[PDB]
């Protein structure tokens, strides 16, 4: 079979000789004959394979293509039955799988008719063992495409558990192989890392009895073994492992022998676990006896012995090595690591987490190699420095917490215990650092398995050690407080009954030893036991405060323990405890980043309930004495110093001076938009000494945030607010001293379009003046920026310069501003702008856009570096996050010379400046827009990754949000970066439409816009909006839905699933461009409902065509704003619409775009409040007010007029932080889009109708059937996912924002 | 090996072990796993007897492609290039009768790669083929379509890149044709329009040219040297384009200045504009008139550009910073004053014109811009201290050729009528000259590269014009000058003049000891005899000549016996030996050279082993001992002895003649008809 498809083109193309065409076949003049192009296209393919199944998989279809005009319908049915007969005997015949003849055959087979039901038992057998899984994988998606359909899903999750891939594994076992109660409630007990309650109900459902209701088919009666097999390995469940795996086969007292070599099914998914588990229960010490006996028995044959020595191997050398026959060993583990060379050399390059999961086995295998190679000299034994070093390196090197799964730390640390007692043995202080070494691992092992959820794979490691930890004090201190900590880590799930239940517990036990004469000499844990007792009574009292009596009702002892330490007597009792051993610590390296830390966070919140003593005299110092240390929880926490010494200012005032003046003055150049605007706020004072050590050191990072804050700052006259002025004159004096940063700024300001500069000026004197004309010198206090920017030709060249695009409008602007220069300078009337209209349609049809060139501003067009005149240094540093190096960020050095417009309302231009580095970056200008929403959207994206980077459930799947940069140079003037080789989501799928598919719904009378909008005609009547005030009681609900479907059916169903296999053309690279798209908008779908952002439309999306990956642009509604402010309101939480389901078939929405939300939303609303703090101070910043959120919707032009006359006070920025804080808390997401459709539209006209569809039915959805508070993760995103595609919601929506595609 | 990988990346770590696959996994193999052109084209109809099926000749070019490159079996790596070779002709005969540039944009940069690459017939091949495809596309019957710009970028794209030097020089003869080509079959009644036309590439030259990149240079002066053939040996399209951009050549060179002096750069830019100035003094010496010339960047806009105002902004230009231009700006200049009409010479020019244009605005064009802190004396490398080093270093040296010429006076253009600032700013320089450790010697590098410019300064303005000594003051004939002078004499690894170079190392004594020769003619000898004349004494040399001197003592006195003993060497190239040191009131016969005889004969007696650097250092004494006077007489005394020195008994004089054999004959034949 190494030949066969070489020899197979070799006869297929000889008989060509004898045929009459190799007459010129190009013949003309520039030919080449026939013969010199197909002789070496068969001499290439018999010297390597892929060119040549590429040779064969091509003739065979064209062949194929070409019987079908003769050879009539009756025989090609009996033809393609016989090749079907003879690929079937292909596949159960072959004796060594050749990688591409196996996919060659199953790629042929998947492009025709007939061929498409192979042996659905057959392909999983073959592509399990020569490792072309993705092939297989798509052969049998496209049989479940277009009993033997429940085989089919049985083989497709046999091939997707071997590949990692576990969420689409879980897909199909709660939607496929299903209708029962008991799987659903363990699989989602199972997802979560919960392994007990999903492995104690499954012997549950394994010992029925009576199930009449529908028995199970036999489909699901093995799986449940198997999945309850797997739920018992995972966590370390040994002897209840052998006996579920042995005891389904044979008679109770084992006769394990060619039972299990017979029926190979049998010797696939009952051997490993078994051999597996004896070998595990042999480490610890026993005889067993039983294994070995077998391996012996099976020591012959064929059959009985290529298999188990291929496979395994590693377990035959530790079982050799258990024997004590050393060469025996060194031969298996050889060919060990031969296998493992062989098996990772075939895995295709792109296929990630099958590689990880192969080089996660290394360590172990080298550690048995390193045992070895230790032990095999004599005189090795000779001392014990050997095995001192050997310690040493031995503890430097681990796995990593949080990053590897708890069987692999198994694996390691049984590995290293079992060497320890073989050289414990084999050489006989010696005996105390050999258990010191042991329990130090142990608790390693102990102290990574309690972060990533594994509790009860923790509780039993406790135990197991608790015996040991007598002989000394330190040992039993280190294990109560690891005891502690787990406790206090796992009761953050359960319930708030539950909470205070299994929180006292974990205090009783530390009335015992930890304090019998170990408190007083050692001062380290000293610290920590103080720490966690004052955890643990914050835990207690913050429990029974969210539900007041309740609570300290149903338990005696728990009730008589709580009031040990009424009922506000003993909860302020217990406050007073709390702090008290708060402050214990305290008065008692980077432990004490803790110990401020976490008084700081105590008294902060209960400061934030308060305002519903000498709090903020213990919050300041306590924080910056921790700040003036590397600190990055504590370096996120600046504006609530900001905001307590605002509101509190009598006391704590100079020692916030005197503490702000000594501090590394680097640590607040993320945090310089706030102290710098705090100048114009009176107390200043407190922010004077660092800004002006900042602007003495780093001249540059405040140079962009000072411009702004200086360009609207009007002082006070009282007698501590005359030298703030000054001080404001002596930093701006002492900086910018070459006149260069004012210059590029004129520079990127003449780059813009001025002609949508006028019309934006334009709105903004109509909508002045337009109240009544009674406000003072306004607008001959604005007209000035106008008529320096526009006017004579001489104003840009006192400015900046002269213009090309000034030579053709100021030059033009002359005879129409002599109007200007008589009346419109001195208007004060607001009566006709029209005028102004009729020549701003003169200003579009004979104006020129496009410049061409660099040119149109010549200050950076011939730039020429040549001394120290305050160099550039490109705008986008300084991150913060440590100290700078102001030398290597990389100094501008030229400009290129071609600009390109961009497609959008206002056409922004796009700049392709050099580096000094000899780099070339990209950027893009925005002309007119001001950025301080989108900066603060982006640092609050940086805070939620950097959040989602420490949950190890996410971090293993590796979900990042993929940010981006902007700078706000000044107000109305900002770069923002542009990246390379992207395309709109709207652009991709309109590309990929045929040319009468797109021709015929865009252009077509029963297309879905016009059909959508002669729907809203004929519900309503008139041709504009307020039709949308009229439908929702102008249909009822079972019309919309029917005439819904009607026209999303005429949209093509494979629009996605074309446009990934129109690119990727190789089935490999075809799942892993599938499966990144979908994670990735599965992570941003979640993300933009916590903070929640509306207007999601089709252009809003960008995606990476070289690894496919969505980017979220555009930020407009940034809180909850698109539901309360629009006319016509939006309802659903995200965009999830017919094309991001037909991507995902023949699988349910339950498989991937699900397990990803579970986790990310687990991996959210689990922390101690940093999201809710900065969003807090995010929306407390007086800079985007009603004004300012109306002059930005007013930047478009469209369904955003007039008409509030209410919402000038209902504004409120403590309602929208009350909102989010209730639904990342826990909140039904049809209650929040209730009450926030409320609060901005109270006593609009259909107002019911808009409470209603948002309502539910509780008939068809179970957003309609939940309390509307205290719901779960899981629940909460069914919800969601029920909300976010329910179609009389997507039937009433706005007719741009694409609900039907 | 493999086994070894395996090994190291076990014990290697497990929270740096996954640092190995998880680099991106699309950053070079995800555009190789990707399709090329989205609708297939390419069509083959493999003809059968009957039937004619049809193959889509895509799906195997891009590992054919990968083939023919790295293949390591010479029989599949010609049967890919047969392949490729007829694929590429069958896909060019295809559309000639479906656009294709998706596909030329990659099937292009391959066949350069393979074109230039090692192996002989694979370059039989592939050089006759795109050496046929450029003349076929850069024809009017596939003029100015989109497929030819992915060829010449294409050529571009291969002539700047990292490592492929191979590949650069054969995208340079690619240009050549180009150009040949280009000229070959448009005619001037069209040659009016296309955007890939002649001055369009010169245009895209020079927006190569003037780039911030290392390499974008290098391609602009490879280009140049490849069209330099062409451009002169034509007529009517000489005088519009480069006889402008000589400067915009030039100012690449200067903005050259601080890339590596071993990239091979300034080697390129100087043959660049060099090959161009051997064509300016073949026309130019005769074609001379105001008709209607092109402006480069920089000038003021005329009607004509014909010569003149070039010299004046190279004068204007010769205090410029950039040494590299500074260098060619001053020679272009002496080579570019004797070509006026009036056939002049620069010795009436720049007195010339300095009598009626103002005597300080020909010092402003020496000092610069940069004439107007002790923050300094610490050895550091501010920024701003090295440039203002390079802004002294250019008002150095821009006097340093036009006093050593005839071209202007000293005391004309210095004096105390003038007020400069340049005689102030040495002695501002000169207080703390002789005073993170990464930088350091980064600043001691190019302060050390200014001092021989002082000397050589001082040097060159005494032995021009011996009447004007008084016009510099007297803190250089202090202890600053006649103290670095002394440091650079005797052991300068104090002032900053590291030793692991090659250059300022082997530059040192060719410059102290023309200097010292530059000032015993000079009337202020004295305060030099004064000043070394207490260093180098007898009591300091039977100090340093001391009495163990063969011990564990490695670097010690030997290397302060060296640094007298290469001083006094310097001394006696220079010829001032006997006014520093003279002998006793007796003969000939210098009573230090005695002494130093008689220590070298009587060291070797018993009471000896040695070394290479001990031998080095025994034979510079006894060269030295010899410098003194006659003492020959007494050197052949000294070889004929009868002496005998015993060990556990030779001859006593053989193993002294044995030891040194060629200072000893090379000293013997310096005098003769006396000696035998």
């Amino acid at each position: 079979e190494v030949h066969f498809l070489s020899l197979a083109t070799n006869f297929l193309l000889e008989m060509t000789s004898m045929s009459p065409d190799y007459p010129n076949p190009m013949f003309e003049h520039p030919q080449i004959k026939h013969s010199s192009l197909i002789t070496p296209l068969q001499a290439v393919a018999q010297r390597d394979p892929i060119i040549a199944k590429q040779l064969f998989s091509s003739l065979f279809s064209g062949i194929l293509k070409e019987m079908d005009k003769f050879k009539t319908l009756s025989e090609k049915n009996n033809i393609t039955q016989k090749l079907l007969q003879d690929f079937n005997r292909f596949l159960n015949t072959t004796f060594s799988f050749f990688p591409p003849f196996v996919s060659c055959i199953q790629d042929i087979s998947c492009q025709h008719a007939a061929l498409l039901s192979l042996d659905p038992a057959a392909v999983s057998a073959g592509c399990l063992a020569s490792l072309q899984q993705p092939v297989g994988i798509r052969l049998l998606e496209e049989a479940l495409l277009r009993p033997p359909d429940v085989l089919r899903w049985v083989e497709l999750a046999k091939l997707y558990r071997s590949i990692g891939e576990y969420d689409v594994l879980r897909g199909i076992f709660t939607s496929e192989i299903g209708t029962k109660q008991i799987t659903q409630s363990a699989l989602l007990a199972e997802a979560r890392s919960d392994y007990s309650e999903a492995a104690k109900q499954y012997d549950e459902a394994l010992n029925k009895q009576d199930w009449v209701d529908g028995e199970p088919t036999e489909a699901e009666k093995d799986f449940w073994e198997l999945a309850s097999l797997d739920c018992y390995n995972h966590l370390a469940e040994w002897k209840s492992l052998e006996y579920c795996s042995t005891a389904s086969i044979d008679s109770e007292n084992p006769p394990d022998l060619n039972k299990i070599w017979s029926e190979p099914f049998y010797q696939e998914t009952y051997l490993p676990y078994m051999i597996r588990s004896k070998l595990k229960l042999l480490l610890q010490g026993e005889a067993d006896q039983s294994l070995l006996t077998f391996i012996d028995k099976a020591m012959h044959g064929e059959l009985q012995k290529a298999i188990l020595e291929l496979h395994y191997s590693q377990e035959l050398s530790l079982l050799y090595l258990l024997q004590d026959d050393v060469d025996r060993a060194k031969y298996y583990i050889q060919n060990g690591i031969q296998s493992f060379m062989q098996n990772y050399s075939s895995i295709d390059v792109l296929l990630h987490q099958s590689r990880l999961t192969k080089l996660q086995s290394v360590q172990a295998l080298t550690e048995i190699q390193e045992f070895i190679s230790f032990i095999s000299k004599q005189g090795n034994l000779s001392s014990q420095v050997p095995l001192k070093r050997l310690l040493n390196t031995w503890t430097n090197r681990y796995p990593d917490a949080k990053m590897d799964p708890m069987n692999i730390w198994d694996d390691i640390i049984t590995n290293r215990c079992f060497f320890l007692s073989k050289i414990e043995e084999k050489l006989t202080d010696i005996s105390s650092l050999i258990r010191s070494c042991k329990f130090s691992m142990k608790m390693k092992m102990i102290d990574s398995a309690r972060k990533q959820n594994n509790f009860s794979l923790a509780m039993k490691l406790l135990k197991e050690l608790h015996k040991e930890s007598k002989t000394r004090d330190d040992w039993l201190v280190s294990w109560v407080q690891s005891y502690c900590r787990l406790s206090h880590c796992r009761s953050r799930s359960q319930g708030c009954s539950e909470q205070v239940l299994t929180v006292l517990k974990t205090v009783s036990l530390l009335d015992e030893n930890n304090v019998s004469s170990y408190l007083s000499k050692n001062i380290l844990a000293f610290r920590d036991q103080n720490i966690l007792l004052g955890t643990t009574y914050r835990i207690i009292a913050n429990a029974l405060s969210s539900e007041p009596a309740c609570l300290a009702e149903i338990e005696e002892d728990k009730a008589r323990r709580i009031l040990e330490l009424d009922s506000e007597k003993v909860i302020a009792g217990l406050y007073q405890r709390a702090f008290q051993h708060l402050s214990e610590a305290v008065q008692a390296a980077a432990g004490v980043i803790d110990a401020y830390m976490t008084l700081a966070d105590f008294c902060d919140q209960q400061l934030r309930k308060e305002e519903e003593q000498a709090y903020p005299a213990l919050v300041v110092e306590k924080m910056l004495k921790a700040l003036k240390l590397n600190s990055n929880e504590a370096r996120l926490k600046f504006p609530r110093l900001l905001q307590i010494i605002e509101r509190y200012p009598e006391e704590t005032l100079s020692l916030m001076t005197k503490e702000i003046s000594s501090v590394p003055c680097w640590q607040f150049i993320s945090w310089i938009s706030h102290m710098v605007a705090l100048l114009d706020k009176d107390q200043a004072v407190a922010v004077q000494h660092s800004v002006e050590e900042i602007t003495d050191n780093y001249p540059q990072a405040i140079v962009y945030p000072f411009i702004i804050s200086s360009e609207s700052y009007s002082f006070k006259d009282t007698s501590t607010g005359h030298k703030n002025k000054e001080f404001v004159a002596r930093i701006k004096s002492k900086l910018d001293q070459g006149g260069v940063i004012q210059d590029f700024i004129n520079a990127l300001d003449q780059l813009s379009n001025p002609e949508l500069l006028f019309k934006d000026w334009s709105n903004d004197v109509r909508a002045e003046l337009a109240k009544t004309p009674v406000n003072k010198k306004n607008i001959e206090k604005m007209y000035e920026r106008m008529y320096a920017a526009l006017g004579d030709p001489k104003a840009p060249g006192l400015g900046a310069f002269r213009r090309k695009f000034i030579q053709t409008f100021g030059k033009e602007f002359d005879k129409h501003f002599g109007k200007g220069g008589s009346k419109l300078l001195r208007m004060k009337l607001s009566d006709f702008n029209d005028i102004t209209n009729m020549l701003l349609l003169k200003m579009n049809k004979d104006s020129k856009p496009p410049g061409n060139l660099k040119e149109c501003s010549p200050w950076m067009s011939d730039f020429k570096v040549e001394f120290l005149r305050n160099e550039l240094e490109i705008p986008g540093q300084y991150d913060g996050r440590g100290k700078p190096l102001p030398e290597y960020h990389v100094r501008i050095a030229g400009f290129d010379e071609r600009v390109t417009v961009m497609a959008s309302l206002r056409r922004p231009k796009r700049i392709i400046i050099r580096g000094h580095d000899e780099r070339e970056h990209p950027f893009l200008v925005k002309g007119g827009e001001d950025l301080r929403q989108d900066q603060r959207v982006e640092q609050l994206f940086q805070v939620m990754n950097g959040i989602l980077a420490q949950d190890s459930a996410c971090s293993q799947r590796a979900l990042q949000l993929r940010t981006y940069s902007v700078v706000p140079m000044t107000s109305r003037l900002g770069l923002i970066e542009w990246l390379e080789n992207t395309v709109t989501l709207k652009d991709l799928l309109l590309n990929t439409m045929s040319q009468e598919e797109k021709a015929a719904y865009l252009s077509d009378p029963r297309a879905p816009p016009c059909e959508y909008k002669d729907w809203l005609t004929k519900m309503s009547g008139k041709h504009d909006v307020g039709a949308y005030m009229l439908m929702y009681k102008g249909a009822n609900r079972t019309e919309t839905v029917t005439s819904f479907r009607k026209r999303e059916s005429k949209v093509p169903a494979d629009l996605l699933k074309r446009a990934f296999v129109r690119m990727s053309t190789s089935p490999e690279a075809f799942l892993a461009l599938r499966s990144h798209f979908a994670s990735s908008h599965a992570l941003i779908c979640i993300s933009h409902w916590i903070l929640g952002i509306g207007d999601r439309h089709l252009n809003n999306f960008m995606v990476a065509m070289e690894t496919g990956g969505v980017i979220g642009i555009d930020f407009g509604h940034a809180f909850g704003s698109a539901t309360q402010f629009l006319p016509v309101p939006e309802l659903m939480p995200f965009r999830l619409t017919r094309q991001f389901i037909n991507l995902m078939l023949p699988m349910k929405e339950t498989g991937l775009m699900y397990s990803i939300m579970v986790h990310a939303l687990r991996a959210f609303r689990s922390d101690p409040g940093l999201l809710t703090n900065t969003m807090d101070v995010f929306v407390k910043e007086p800079s985007f007010d009603w004004k300012n959120f109306e002059q930005k919707m007013l930047k478009k032009g469209g369904s955003w007029i007039q008409e509030i006359n209410v919402a000038e006070k209902n504004w409120y920025p403590r309602q929208k932080i009350c909102y989010a804080k209730r639904k990342l808390a826990g909140a039904n997401p049809a209650v929040i889009t209730c009450d926030e459709l409320l609060l901005g539209h109270e006593k609009a006209p259909a107002f019911r109708d808009y409470v209603a569809v948002a309502r539910g039915s509780k008939d068809h959805n179970i957003r309609a059937q939940e309390p509307e508070s205290g719901l779960s993760e899981e629940t909460q995103v069914k919800c969601l996912m029920d909300q976010a595609t329910d179609p009389n919601i997507l039937g009433r929506t706005w007719e741009g924002w694409e609900p039907w595609m | 090996i493999r086994i070894r990988v395996v090994q190291m990346l076990g014990s290697l770590g497990g929270q740096i072990n996954k640092n190995l696959l998880t680099v991106t996994s699309s950053d070079e193999m995800m555009k190789s796993y990707v399709a090329w052109d989205r609708e297939k084209r390419l069509s083959f109809a493999v003809p059968f007897r009957e039937m004619k099926p049809v193959i889509f000749l895509d799906v195997f070019l891009p590992r054919v492609t990968e083939l023919a490159l790295t293949a390591s079996d010479r029989q599949t790596k010609v049967a890919a290039c047969e392949l490729l070779h007829s694929m590429v002709m069958f896909m060019l005969g295809k559309a000639t009768q479906p656009p294709m540039y998706q596909l030329y944009k990659r099937t292009f940069p391959v066949l350069l790669r393979l074109a230039c690459d090692v192996d002989q017939v694979t370059r039989q091949l592939y050089e006759p083929l795109v050496m046929q495809l450029i003349h076929w596309f850069t024809n009017n019957k596939k003029f100015e379509s989109q497929d030819t710009v992915a060829l010449l970028e294409a050529i571009l794209d291969g002539i700047v890149d990292p490592v492929d030097s191979t590949l650069r020089d054969f995208c340079g003869r690619c240009i050549r044709e180009f150009l040949k080509w280009s000229i070959k079959q448009i005619t001037p009644q069209q040659q009016e329009k296309s955007p890939v036309n002649t001055k369009s590439l010169f245009k895209r030259l020079y927006s190569l040219a003037l780039h911030p990149n290392a390499f974008k240079r290098l391609g602009a002066s490879l280009a140049f040297n490849n069209i330099y053939r062409e451009f002169r040996e034509e007529e009517s399209l000489v005088e519009q384009f480069v006889f402008e951009a000589l400067v915009i050549y030039m100012e690449s060179l200067a903005l050259a200045h601080a890339d590596e002096k071993s990239l091979g750069t300034i080697q390129q830019c100087c043959d660049a504009i060099d090959h161009l100035c051997r064509i300016i003094e073949k026309k130019h010496v005769s074609l001379n008139k105001a008709k209607k010339r092109r402006l480069p960047r920089g000038f003021p806009p005329s009607a004509s550009l014909c010569l003149l105002d070039l010299v004046k902004w190279l004068l204007a230009h010769c205090g410029r910073p950039q040494t590299e231009c500074r260098h060619k700006s001053i020679e272009l200049f002496y080579k570019f004053v004797p070509l006026l009409p009036g056939n002049r010479s620069p010795n009436l020019w720049l007195k010339d014109v300095l009598k009626e244009e103002g005597v300080s605005f020909l010092i402003n064009t020496f000092e610069g811009g940069g004439c107007g802190l002790l923050y300094l004396r610490g050895p550091f490398s501010l920024q701003a201290t090295l440039c203002w080093l390079d802004l002294l270093l250019a008002a150095l040296e821009c006097y340093n050729t036009f006093i050593g010429e005839r071209t202007v006076g000293a005391l004309q253009v210095l004096g105390t009528e003038a007020q400069s600032s340049l005689l102030k700013a040495v002695a501002f320089f000169l207080e703390s000259i002789a005073m993170s450790p990464q930088e350091g010697e980064r600043y001691n590098y190019s302060k050390c590269t200014v001092v021989v410019r002082i000397m050589e300064f001082t040097t060159t303005l005494l032995n021009t014009s011996p009447e004007g000594w008084k016009l510099l003051k007297k803190d250089l004939c202090n202890t600053h000058l006649m103290r670095v002078l002394v440091q650079t004499l005797c052991e300068p690894a104090s002032i900053g003049f590291n030793i692991g170079d090659v250059q300022v190392m082997a530059h040192l004594p060719d410059v102290c000891v023309n200097l010292m020769k530059a000032l015993k003619m000079s009337p202020y000898k004295d305060i030099l005899e004064t000043h070394l004349r207490e260093k180098i004494t007898a009591q300091s040399i039977e100090e340093l000549c001391a009495v163990n001197l063969y011990g564990p003592d490695a670097q010690v006195d030997r290397s302060r016996l060296a640094a007298v003993v290469s001083a006094c060497k310097q001394l006696h190239r220079a010829g001032l030996l006997h006014n520093i040191l003279p002998s006793q009131s007796t003969d000939l016969h210098h009573s230090v050279g005695t002494e130093l005889l008689s220590l070298v004969y009587k060291g070797i007696a018993p009471g000896p082993s040695l070394d290479l650097s001990c031998k080095q250092l025994a034979s510079g004494l006894l060269e030295l001992a010899f410098a003194f006077g006659g003492l020959c007489e007494r050197l052949v005394s000294l070889l004929l002895n009868p002496a005998v020195l015993s060990t556990a008994h030779f001859s006593h004089g053989e193993y002294f003649y044995s030891l040194f054999s060629e200072t000893i004959n090379t000293e013997l034949l310096k005098n003769l008809d006396l000696a035998v």
